[PDB]
């Protein structure tokens, strides 16, 4: 399924908020947020 | 009783209002510094645990 | 972003504020430590300072 609106989601069904994501932290348990596509480094 | 287990009452985990009794007092300032010291008895919610 | 974490926190600056025993005679210095807390469950602890990290 999706997240709510102020929640990003990174893979099976697990989510961050919006400020979260690109933040030198890899909260998210497939570490999606900080990958190069994302965030670009 | 300032430092058994109620000394630090609210009604729910986030209300407005709050009674807490400590006794508190504010001593006084020393040698020329700027500080605000005060003395008051240790927690009761850490004393009964 | 880690741009958002640091929003408020440039419109803030340091202070020199005083405490006791720099060396042997109660300074006043940048490092100012203010409310340690240790409530933690392995020793780890947070320390408020005045300087800017
Ligand atoms: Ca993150």
């Amino acid at each position: 399924p999706t997240c709510g609106a102020h929640e990003f989601q990174c893979s099976t069904s697990s989510c961050i908020p919006i400020s979260w994501v690109c933040d030198d932290d890899a909260d998210c348990s497939d570490q999606s947020d900080e990958s190069l596509e994302q965030c670009g480094r | 009783k300032a430092g058994s287990f109620g000394d630090l009452q609210s009604r729910t985990s986030t209300s407005n209002d709050l009674y807490a009794n400590t006794n508190l007092k504010l001593q006084r300032p020393q040698a020329g510094i700027v500080h605000t010291p005060f003395t008051q008895v240790p927690s009761g919610f850490e004393r009964w645990k | 972003d880690l741009d958002t974490h640091f929003t408020q926190y440039k419109l803030a600056r340091p202070y020199i504020a005083d405490c006791p025993n720099c060396g042997h005679s109660r300074c006043d210095s940048p490092i100012a430590i203010e409310e340690v807390r240790g409530d933690a469950h392995a020793g780890v602890i947070r320390i408020q300072t005045s300087a800017m990290f």
